[PDB]
């Protein structure tokens, strides 16, 4: 099992790619909670 | 004038005391007084709470009654205790950290006899294993504000490191009060005391059970193995013949092997084993 | 590990936001405009998003 | 004779002098930007801001024209903050001492007394920001104003012009006076009297003064005394390598977090730029292990320092921190990035300062603001294509009324720091010499320390080093001698390719290679060619 | 020139060994 697990990770490679939920969508909801707040 | 570098330092046991005091009363408003003292005026430190009486049928609870006050603080003093009061708190049950449109007009009693008090807001049923819900508040008045000036002239960068909630913001909040930093004061002795919680004597660590239970338990958990296996080619089989873009959806309402015998094969393992040096070492250490 | 971590986070943070209705579409309109119809109202003539 | 040699190497006025003619001759910025900024400002925030970027914008041009016209304007400011607005006065004024007192009596109203105190006392921190380091008998005067002890704000202003004039004196009477001020048990005035004591020790290393300070600091009721002490602790040992290793076991074990803090500000300090493996390793270690966060913060941003001489050496480490859980690390990173190769604009740390801008927490954004300014000092768009980009992003997120407070002061006070000096100046993270230098590294830490107190930004100045070139044919008179350089002329654009430079015309570093000797002419450099400084040329 | 060499692999030998050291740890405490 051990060897099994020390032979794991040795294909991937590559997976800088890191994106949670968005780029732009928390100035949207900013506005909208300001907007909220305002009325 | 007044700064948003102001800091408000909570012992442990204040801590403890008012939370399991706003607990007990879940459905209403209870109240109570603090008391520490200002040793300068970038910090306030409060040692010590006690609750007070309430008036049923209700969820508010006017502060004056003299009597009561002036007596816990005439007996206080004869064990120790010197300090005085430096403000009052109550509980918000499920609904946030504000002050409702009387709570101006409660505070405004102690700003009165006292222009540097402050309001603590606890929330008993929205906090859970961390992350206590406690707030700080201080009143202004709006005459100061017709002068086109704002309150809490800035002079760090320490003020700001919190957001507020948007329930705080649709509420009074920043045009009625001002919000100030909290901290808790820890020290070594207490923290080592407290930490005896759920600490076993060494009896409980050199019993070997029973040797007719588990086996029992041994047996019973066999079975369930056996049927998992019995169950695991059959999935093993269909995993590429439909396309794997549905394929995580095809587990969302019957059970699948792989994950639900991970858990049988460690706890059989854990079991075994300590059961077995548990009676090694007690085979040689009484006679 | 860090990225499972911070997923997390935010995450717990953004389920506290508004939910969105299902509705039947009738037939659709030019200029981007659709007529559709939730059973709980009337029918509502709406847009539709960029994508 | 002697008395000529002595005045112009120990007193050192010519050298200043030759500093100041050729900041004021060569004095070159944009004054339109800060009258579009101001328009902008709507609170007490950017108030502050604006007169901190317009101090920095003019330093040693002795330009005060944004400030005398718009006295509407800096009216607004009161109690501390108006204190700020002296530390000003120094700013526009460094050098030309023969002046500053009379400066000081013609701004400040001292005899007035008006209601706000503030404004006097500050003054007394403005002469510290005049007095770099040749106080003499003008040091002793303030030593006359700090006998006052009128008040807490009055106290404080004059312990910091005393620190800040008086910078390694080892005076005797500066230190029993900075020790019955901390013992005086005041909560507004101990912060400075902290710091002018751990200033006025540089390089002392005296043990009696050392145990005197933990002592007091290990008892003591505020905790703005303790933070103010935390630094003059860790500044009294400068540079002492092996010799404060045995400080430094005794703060890494303390549970107070300022007294960790200080020990890791005094590991930075004591093995500046020396690539040591165990200092790094256990200064990186602490940043990771620990429970408590601002000391995770001091130990990230402290390996900046200690990296300098080696500047393609950040980016390797910190890369994987700054995409860390928790905001305090990365903000330490950023910071570290920023200050390690602030010399010159590395094109590296751009890349990764890139994804810090939009940032979701706010101080972070402007944590990396602050480095993406400094890391970039004295760049052209030419060398690096990175100048318009971050110049339009500045002017973008300056003038949107949306971004919350702190967002947009790391914008303007990178829109302030860009064109610092009129582009006459440059950080000194390393001296032309190859050594460290001591005016640089302390206002490098008072700049790092600027979390704790806003007046204490201003230090930032003490990095400031002209860029320029400089020959004489005689000590009293200067020669009308021309320079040649040998690059294209967008290479070398300020704020054909055989373009004269006159004798105090200015270049920047990365174009000092490209200058030719004027053979033609008849004076020739005694000295070597192609390095900076002043020079004698001699004639033929 | 050779001595370079040799100094720059020094070098490269003991950062490297630092850089190990410091992320083992980051990984124990990432699960905590």
């Amino acid at each position: 099992h051990n060897m099994s697990v020390k032979a794991m990770r040795f294909p991937p490679k590559s997976y800088n790619k890191d994106l949670e939920s968005a780029e732009e969508r928390r100035e949207r909801e900013q506005q909208d909670l300001e907007f909220a707040k305002e009325m | 004038a007044v700064d948003t570098a102001e800091q408000v330092y909570i012992s442990s046991l204040a801590l403890l005391k008012m939370l399991k005091h706003g607990r007990a009363g879940v459905p209403m408003e209870v109240m109570g007084l603090m008391l520490g003292e200002f040793v300068d005026d970038y910090t306030v430190r409060v040692i010590d709470v006690f609750a007070m009486p309430q008036s049923g049928t209700g969820v508010s609870v006017e502060a004056v009654d003299p009597v009561f006050q002036a007596k816990m603080l005439d007996m206080l003093k004869q064990t120790g205790r010197p300090e005085m009061v430096v403000g009052w708190y109550h509980s918000h049950p499920g609904f946030g950290c504000w002050l409702s449109g009387v709570d101006i007009n409660t505070q405004q009693s102690f700003e009165a006899l006292s222009e540097r008090a402050v309001a603590v807001v606890v929330d008993p049923i929205q906090s859970v294993k961390g992350k206590v819900v406690i707030d700080a508040f201080r009143l202004i008045n709006a005459n100061m504000m017709v002068l086109g000036h704002e309150p809490r002239q800035t002079t760090s960068n320490l003020g700001h490191l919190n957001k507020p909630s948007i329930q705080a913001l649709i509420h009074g909040l920043n045009r009625h009060y001002y919000s100030i930093t909290i901290n808790y004061r820890k020290n070594e002795l207490e923290q080592k005391m407290l930490l005896n919680l759920h600490k076993k004597s060494w009896m409980e660590g050199l019993t070997l059970q029973d040797y007719s239970e588990h086996c029992k338990h041994n047996e019973s958990v066999v079975k369930e193995m056996l049927e998992l296996a019995k169950n695991y080619n059959k999935a093993v089989e269909e995993e590429d013949k439909m396309t794997p873009e549905q394929l995580a959806i095809k587990n969302v309402g019957k059970q699948d092997p792989k994950r639900h015998l991970e858990e049988h094969v460690d706890v059989l393992m854990t079991s075994n084993i300590v059961q077995c040096l548990a009676a090694m070492l007690d085979t040689v250490v009484f006679k | 590990l860090n990225a499972k971590v911070r997923l997390l986070r935010e995450e717990l943070q953004l389920l506290q936001e508004q939910g969105s209705y299902v509705g039947e579409v009738v037939r659709a309109m030019d200029k981007k405009k659709v007529l559709v119809k939730v059973h709980p109202e009337g029918k509502f003539v709406v847009d539709v998003d960029k994508n | 004779d002697q008395t000529l040699k002595m005045i112009k190497i120990l007193s050192g006025e010519m050298a200043i002098e030759l500093h100041l003619q050729f900041l004021i001759r060569n004095n070159n910025t944009d004054l339109m930007i800060l009258k579009n900024t101001k328009d902008a400002v709507r609170n007490s925030v950017c108030h502050t801001a604006t007169v901190i970027a317009n101090s920095f914008m003019h330093c040693g041009t002795t330009s005060d024209q944004f400030l005398r016209d718009n006295l509407e304007w800096l009216a607004r400011a009161t109690n501390w903050a108006k204190f700020t607005a002296t530390a000003s006065l120094g700013v526009i004024h460094k050098g030309h001492e023969k002046e500053a007192l009379q400066l000081m009596a013609t701004y400040l109203p001292k005899d007035t007394s008006p209601g706000s105190a503030y404004q006097e006392g500050g003054g007394l921190y403005a002469l510290g920001l005049i007095h770099a380091n040749h106080g003499g008998d003008i040091i002793d005067y303030l030593l006359n104003q700090l006998k006052n002890a009128s008040n807490d704000i009055v106290r404080h202003g004059g312990s910091l012009g005393l620190g800040l004039a008086a910078m390694g004196t080892a005076r005797q009477d500066v230190y029993d006076l900075l020790k019955t001020n901390l013992y005086q048990d005041d909560a507004v005035t101990g912060e400075a009297a902290g710091l002018a004591l751990g200033l006025v020790m540089l390089g002392s290393k005296n043990a009696q003064a050392i145990e005197d300070m933990v002592g007091y600091a290990q008892e003591t009721q505020h905790e703005k005394i303790l933070r103010g002490l935390a630094v003059g602790i860790a500044l009294v040992m400068y540079g002492r390598m092996e010799e404060a290793d045995a400080l430094i076991e005794s703060l890494c074990r303390d549970k107070d977090p300022i007294l960790r803090r200080s020990g890791m500000y005094t590991v930075a300090m004591a093995y500046c730029g020396s690539g040591n493996n165990k200092a790094i390793r256990r200064l990186l270690h602490v940043a990771v292990s620990d429970v408590n966060d601002d000391v995770r913060r001091a130990a990230v941003e402290s390996l900046g320092f200690i990296l300098f001489r080696t500047p393609e050496q950040c980016p390797s480490v910190v890369s994987l921190l700054s995409e860390s859980y928790n905001p305090h690390v990365r903000y330490g990173a950023a910071m570290a990035l920023g200050i390690c190769c602030a010399g010159t604009g590395n094109k590296e740390a751009i890349n990764l300062l890139e994804p810090m801008t939009n940032d979701p927490v706010n101080y972070v954004r402007q944590g990396a603001l602050i480095a993406s300014a400094l890391i970039m000092i004295q760049q052209t768009e030419i060398t690096c294509p990175k100048v318009n980009q971050f110049r339009q992003l500045y002017s973008k997120v300056i003038n949107d009324k949306h971004d919350d407070v702190m967002a947009k002061f790391g914008a303007i006070l990178a829109q302030g720091i860009l064109d610092a000096g009129g582009h006459n100046v440059t950080i000194s993270l390393q001296s032309r010499t190859g050594h460290t230098h001591m005016p640089s590294v302390v206002g490098v830490l008072v700049f790092t320390q600027f979390w704790f107190w806003f007046p204490l930004s201003h230090f930032l100045s003490l990095a400031y080093t002209p860029t320029c070139v400089i020959g004489l044919n005689k000590d009293l008179k200067m020669p009308k001698v021309q320079y040649k350089s040998n690059c294209k002329p967008s290479t070398f654009a300020y704020p054909p390719n055989f373009q004269l430079l006159d004798n105090p015309a200015r270049v920047m570093p990365a174009q000092l290679k490209v200058l030719t000797m004027p053979e033609t002419c008849r004076y020739q450099p005694f000295k070597p060619l192609s390095i900076g400084g002043i020079i004698i040329l001699k004639d033929t | 020139d050779l001595y370079s060499r040799y100094k720059k692999l020094q070098q490269e030998l003991e950062f490297l060994e630092v850089q190990e050291e410091y992320i083992k740890d980051e990984q124990k405490n990432l699960k905590k």
